[PDB]
RNA sequence: UCAUGCUUCGCGUGGAGAAUGACGUAGCAUGCUAC
RNA sequence: GUAGCAUGCUACGUCAUUCUCCACGCGAAGCA
């Protein structure tokens, strides 16, 4: 149950970025719907992790929209 | 139902009729108390249907206060029940190179821009310390996100460029961090 | 046998080699448009009677030059002598050559006819309308001769598909200049064998591929001067191909001809019926039927559709800044409005407003709605745009800035995943699993899925065939009543729906049926039938859970367009969704035994019974213009006796003006629809189904017509085939004794199910196997003919054990299952579909159950057939649908207990995570 | 209620009926007082029944009356903001090139296709990628539409300025694509 | 921004009809009381 | 025999539920 869990994060992860008005960025939005497009298609569990990779390093970008320290703590 | 006055009325009739049956009286107050009985019976059912509607109605209601109170808290702490449910999923994926990218940036060793997925690419990584240097960093080569990039250039906090060299034990202090690291996928 | 050749190449410069076997007939397939008095057909024939000797020019170098000898009778011989001396003037003729030539024992006749290509024009016809991607070796080798493609352009991915590539237009278009000098010599032709007066029948296979005619066989010679050439079957047959590999291309340059630079038409000129004549009189001189520019002055719907069958064609050809609303400068009370007087439609010509009215005095409020909704004012005021991400044209921009809309991921109900998963769920290699989610999308969704338009090319239909085909499928219709209703008979379900635009900007569609009295709606009706109204229709952006990445758009047609659409179709529509046990099964549900019902009706009486199915690609986008005017032509034969010829046409205007080429919105700018339905007009379901029927009617005339003919034993459908010829390509009335009898045939052998584009087809496999009955192939090739769509083996489907049921319709399989002792067919969904609507929602109070239990209720309602599935998984779907109704009820009670100290548990919400509840949606008692 | 005009006689049956039933009265006649209080008692109920009727209809109509009341202002606002729409878009109308242009037509009617491509006075193209930029929008002015267009801005899909110089091939990536760039009729389409 | 149709479930109000029960008023048959 | 009370049948009015149909409002679901 690996697949269709990387399916439900990349939803999640994409809306959580979309609240962070990351819409009003189109080049990064367009690469974060690609992401989750693809995530969300993916075949491969490898290739779905490769690319939650990048979306998640999207939403760890900004720094002061989202406070690891503390939602992970 | 109980806790009515006409129930009460109900149940001394029935009572009366169950006492007198027994008796045998005169037919004309058999018919007569049988008439009573009915009319007692008739009110009550009356004051019985009016318990079902109210009940009813309060029942309504309260579910529509229900749903209004929890749509309200769901349409407001949307933010925070996101971003808890995203870590939660995260923590369970248990990845290899998602909980390294997080642990990093939990020290502050966050990405400039997107990692990429192809060897012709650039991240730039912004180092805030020496001991995070020293925990990624190692030789010429940069482990992040479970890959190893080979580390092109070393811009200072100044923009000033920094030679992989002067990054030393003790130039530690010296140096002016946040670094930034731009390496290349290999 | 080199004496033959000897002779035959003749006093000329001729270095032939044979391609027979030495002094022998050739065997070849060829393509015949044959009407004889025992068979009758476009089929494709095997006939061994000509001698082929191919040319050489170039020292050695190989060419497409045959001289076609052929031995004769001595008696017709002797009479294709003196016919062909009176034609041998014309350039349209090629060069025959008669030589009586000593073989065995005497002096058989000889006929050599000289430098014909390997092709005719039948073959070019019938290899583009019958296509076929297994054996398409003809079309293939015409392409490659005729330097459209090279050889190795075939190995390609889906070289011929239009969708996947469209370059192969392109390799289409390359033959346009061949096509059109074949009309022109056509025409040529056609003079010649009247000046000499000569009384013969033109068909396309007497044609080679550059023009010239070379069968004088059935050729009568009368009066010179009034011999009457028959252009019926060539021209029809060909129709397709003149717009499949637009010919009339070369008709947009300067004297005509690809080497000059295009003609600067002038901006202001609307009024091409002069041009229109011009071409009529060029290409189609000796077509017999009458032909109206402008479809005002048409007299039935039998010649709106022949006279607009060529305004397609002779549209292409004039700029497209003249098609769309004439526009006139108007003064009501002194202030100089700009309102549209009129229409330029590509295929109804120019149409004038009657009744208006310029100096006027005051605005009504149907004034009001009419100057508002129409585009003068709004494409007037804005200021120019060139759009480059789109390929439509593109009219004005109505904001300074350009607006970008997006398309949200979609939310996500965790409770129900955690429950599934600890039910067992979405496990590695389990069969049900995560297809269908919310795709976002970036700030070019609605222009990208808008220009998906792209795929909706202008097709010239075969008008003969079409308006016999028009005929059938009203026969299929002639099971309602419809009309004209008043404002107070109009049923609108839902009026919290947006007017459009701009009628969105001030209320909902309730505001604007409130708000003017039954007066005014009536008032407004009887204004479109005497004139056009233009109306803006927004494309909005559908927000859906699916398995594909296509953020559909559906049109947001006015308020204006849709109030007057209702009262004029609302009757038949609703009597088409009341009738049950007919083709269309609009109406119809699938519960209490209706999927069952509709079942058995399909497969009626069939006698080897097969099914097949389609699901066509882009329904709404790549239908062409001619379809969805006959789709509309046809749902308004029920108006005979409540509105006259010039209030249908005033209608068909209205509904071509604000459905067919409207100006859509996309997002704060104005462009042009090529063409296709508008998917949110007042019919869109119900004019697909005519469109559904009008293709399986014509794969069925195109499957009994290519038939060889000869070899058909049964002697009721050989002369079923020869009259339908005779109904098509030799009659121009119709013949109702017939259109029953061809109709009566399609019933008993071809059983239909239709809705919108979705068709199940039970048919009779014996025939469709001898080729009387329309199998799969037949409807691809209809398709591609005439769609402009390769319709891919994803969308088809065939099943040769009808106890399975259709393999898919409206998205519902079909299985066999024991229901109350009995044997039915029950629909169950994809359990995909299920799970992935339970685990993603569209807001986020939905991802809270206790709010919503009846989501989960009616999930299960539409999931409980999976539980008589052999499929394990597909039954602990249902199981775990109920448990978690059951959980959200315990949850519910407790919070309310919780919060309000009131007990509050019923004992009918019991039913709800019982079985019983769900079994009796699909019993047939209710 | 007890306000009906019968509910006197009903009530006055009431007092006598009790008064019968205790304190000393007939047993037999006293049947006959609670058959006046029966019939009483029906008349005024049905009394009752049809006064609640009235009122409920009265209400009813009080809901209709109103209820035009709103549809009738609804109907005022929705005519004022839309022919003060008409008039906006009426004053945006340059008369000089439009009156030109229509006067010129043959009867007064012109496609309306034409009436922007003409007369408009500014013009917006949307730019998906470089090439089509190099292509048709390239340098400050070109020309569209028979007519010549000076650049005036170019905006991004973030509606944030971005400079002619900053439209390279090499700096192409860095852009926020589609690029919006409203351009100015020159000299009235020289 | 979210169109046109069809289908189903849940709850509420209104009208009509049917079933059982209750009370009352009226009509017909027998018994008892005032005259 | 008039009037009143008791028993047996028919008609009308008012209430108490159960069910059927429709007219509408509200929430939700599927399908083209
Ligand atoms: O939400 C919808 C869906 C469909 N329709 C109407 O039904 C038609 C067919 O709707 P389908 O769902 O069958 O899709 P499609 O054939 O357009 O495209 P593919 O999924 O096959 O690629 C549409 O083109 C429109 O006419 C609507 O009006 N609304
Ligand atoms: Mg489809
Ligand atoms: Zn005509
Ligand atoms: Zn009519």
């Amino acid at each position: 149950s690996k697949m269709s869990d990387v399916k439900c994060t990349s939803v999640v992860l994409l809306s959580v970025l979309q609240q962070l008005r990351v819409e009003s960025s189109s080049k990064l939005w367009a690469q974060c719907v690609q992401l989750h497009n693809d995530i969300l298609l993916a075949k491969d569990t490898t290739e779905a992790f490769e690319k939650m990779v990048s979306l998640l390093s999207v939403l760890l970008s900004m720094q002061g929209a989202v406070d690891i320290n503390k939602l992970c703590e | 139902f109980s806790s009515l006055p006409s129930y009460a009325a109900f149940a001394t009739a029935q009572e009366a009729y169950e006492q007198a049956v027994a008796n045998g009286d005169s037919e004309v107050v058999l018919k007569k108390l049988k008439k009573s009985l009915n009319v007692a019976k008739s009110e009550f059912d009356r004051d019985a249907a009016m318990q079902r509607k109210l009940e009813k109605m309060a029942d309504q209601a309260m579910t529509q206060m229900y749903k209004q109170a929890r749509s309200e808290d769901k349409r407001a702490k949307v933010t925070s029940a996101m971003q808890t449910m995203l870590f939660t999923m995260l923590r369970k994926l248990d990845n290899d190179a998602l909980n390294n990218i997080i642990n990093n940036a939990r020290d502050g060793c966050v990405p400039l821009n997107i990692i990429p997925l192809t060897t012709a690419a650039k991240l730039m990584v912004v180092i805030p310390d020496y001991n995070t240097y020293k925990n990624t960093c190692d030789g010429t080569t940069f482990t992040y996100a479970s890959a190893l990039w080979e580390i092109q250039q070393v811009v200072d906090a100044d923009s000033k460029i920094v030679q992989l060299s002067e990054i030393s034990m003790d130039n530690s202090p010296n140096l002016a961090w946040p670094l930034i690291v731009t390496a290349l996928r290999a | 046998a080199q004496s033959f050749l000897n002779r035959v190449c003749g006093v000329s410069a001729a270095r032939l080699t044979p391609c027979g076997t030495g002094t022998s007939t050739d065997v070849v397939y060829r393509a015949f448009d044959i009407y004889n008095d025992k068979v009758a057909g476009f089929a494709k024939f095997l006939k061994t009677n000509c001698c082929r000797f191919q040319e050489k020019d170039e020292d050695d170098n190989l060419i497409d030059s045959y001289f076609v000898v052929k031995r004769h009778t001595f008696s017709n011989y002797q009479h294709e002598e003196t016919i062909y001396n009176l034609l041998k003037d014309c350039p349209a003729v090629a060069k025959h050559d008669f030589f009586k030539f000593r073989i065995d024992g005497d002096m058989v006749p000889h006929i050599s006819r000289q430098r014909l290509t390997k092709y005719t024009m039948a073959d070019l016809v019938y290899a583009l309308r019958h296509f076929d991607e297994g054996n398409c070796d003809t079309l293939k080798e015409i392409l490659v001769t005729y330097n459209c493609c090279d050889d190795d352009y075939f190995n390609k991915k889906d070289w011929y598909d239009f969708v996947e590539n469209p370059d192969i237009l392109r390799v289409y278009a390359n033959l346009g200049e061949r096509v059109r000098q074949a009309l022109l010599k056509t025409v040529q032709f056609c003079d010649a064998m009247r000046n000499a007066g000569i009384v013969g029948v033109l068909t396309l296979d007497n044609q080679d591929l550059n023009g010239n005619w070379y069968d004088f066989g059935d050729f009568i010679q009368t009066t010179p001067g009034s011999g009457v050439p028959v252009v019926d079957s060539y021209y029809s047959l060909l129709m397709p191909i003149l717009t499949l590999t637009r010919a009339l291309t070369a008709e947009s340059h300067v004297d005509t001809d690809l080497t000059k630079p295009y003609i600067k038409w002038d901006l202001l000129k609307y009024d091409f019926t002069e041009e229109r004549l011009k071409l009529f009189d060029r290409y189609f001189k000796y077509w017999d039927q009458t032909y109206h520019p402008n479809c005002v002055n048409c007299l039935d719907d039998r010649c709106i559709l022949h006279c607009a069958n060529f305004n397609v064609l002779f549209s292409t050809v004039f700029p497209p800044t003249s098609f769309g609303p004439l526009v006139r400068k108007i003064f009501v009370d002194g202030v100089p409005f700009v309102v549209s007087t009129g229409y330029h439609f590509r295929e109804l010509g120019v149409v004038h407003n009657q009744d208006v009215n310029l100096h006027s005095s005051r605005l009504s409020f149907k004034e009001l709605l009419v100057y508002a909704a129409d585009p003068a004012m709004h494409a007037a005021s804005g200021n120019l745009l060139l759009d480059k991400r789109t390929t439509c044209f593109s009219v004005a921009a109505l904001t300074n800035n350009v607006a970008f809309q997006t398309v949200k991921p979609g939310n996500f109900n965790k409770d129900f995943y955690d429950f599934a998963v600890s039910k067992g769920f979405f496990k590695e290699g389990s069969s049900v699993e995560l297809k269908h989610f919310f795709f976002a999308q970036d700030g070019n969704a609605a222009i990208s899925d808008y220009d998906y338009y792209r795929y909706n090319l202008p097709t010239m239909c075969d008008i003969r065939q079409l308006l016999f085909v028009v005929e059938v499928v009203d026969k299929y219709f002639d099971c309602y009543d419809g009309g004209c209703i008043n404002a107070n008979q109009v049923i609108v379900n839902n009026l919290d729906k947006s007017a459009g635009f701009p009628f969105n900007k001030w209320g909902k569609a309730r505001l604007y049926y409130d708000s003017m009295s039954y007066e005014d709606q009536d008032a407004l009706f009887a204004y479109t039938k005497r004139n056009v109204i233009p109306t803006i229709t927004q494309m909005n952006l559908k927000y859906a859970i699916s398995a594909k990445n296509r953020a559909r758009t559906v049109a947001g047609v006015s308020i204006c367009s849709t109030m007057t659409n209702r009262q004029f179709h609302q009757k038949l529509l609703k009597s088409i969704a009341a009738t049950r046990g007919a083709t269309v099964v609009i109406g119809t549900s699938k519960f209490y035994g209706g999927w069952h019902n509709m079942l058995k009706t399909v497969y009626s009486d069939v006698e080897n019974p097969h099914l097949m199915g389609w699901d066509y690609p882009k329904c709404d986008r790549a239908m062409p213009n001619m379809l969805r005017i006959m789709a509309s032509l046809v749902l308004a034969r029920k108006h005979t006796t409540c509105c006259s010829l010039s209030h249908r046409f005033y209608r068909l205007a209205n509904e071509c003006a604000q459905v067919l080429s409207e100006m859509v919105m996309c997002g704060g700018s104005l462009y042009v629809k090529p063409g296709g339905t508008s998917s949110g007009d007042a019919t869109t379901a119900y004019a697909n189904s005519v469109f559904n029927i009008c293709q399986a009617v014509t794969a069925n005339v195109n499957a009994l017509l290519s038939t060889d003919g000869n070899k058909i034993a049964d002697k009721y459908v050989r002369n079923l085939q020869h009259r339908l010829y005779e109904c098509l390509y030799r009659n121009r009335d119709v013949d109702t004794d017939f259109v029953n009898e061809f109709y009566a045939y399609l019933r008993k052998h071809f059983s239909m199910m239709i809705l919108s584009d979705d068709a199940v087809v039970c048919f009779n496999s014996t025939y469709a196997s001898q080729g009387l009955v329309a199998s799969i192939k037949n409807f691809k090739s209809v398709l591609y003919y005439q769609n402009n769509v390769f319709m891919s083996e994803a969308k088809c489907w065939t099943e040769t054990d009808l106890t399975k049921g259709p393999h898919e319709f409206c998205s519902q399989h079909t299985m066999l299952v024991k229901q109350g002792d009995d044997y039915v067919y029950l629909p169950y969904p994809d359990p995909s579909r299920i799970l992935g609507a339970g685990c993603f929602v569209d807001d986020i109070v939905k991802t809270d159950g206790t709010l919503m239990i009846e989501r989960f209720v009616s999930l299960a309602i539409d999931a409980y057939p999976l539980t008589k599935h052999p499929n394990q998984e597909y039954a602990d779907v249902f199981h775990l649908y109920l448990q978690y109704i059951r959980k959200l009820h315990d949850e519910l009670t407790g919070h309310m207990l919780d919060m309000y100290s009131v007990m509050l548990t019923n004992d009918n919400t019991s039913r709800y995570w019982e079985p019983e509840f769900y079994e009796a949606m699909y019993t047939p008692h209710t």
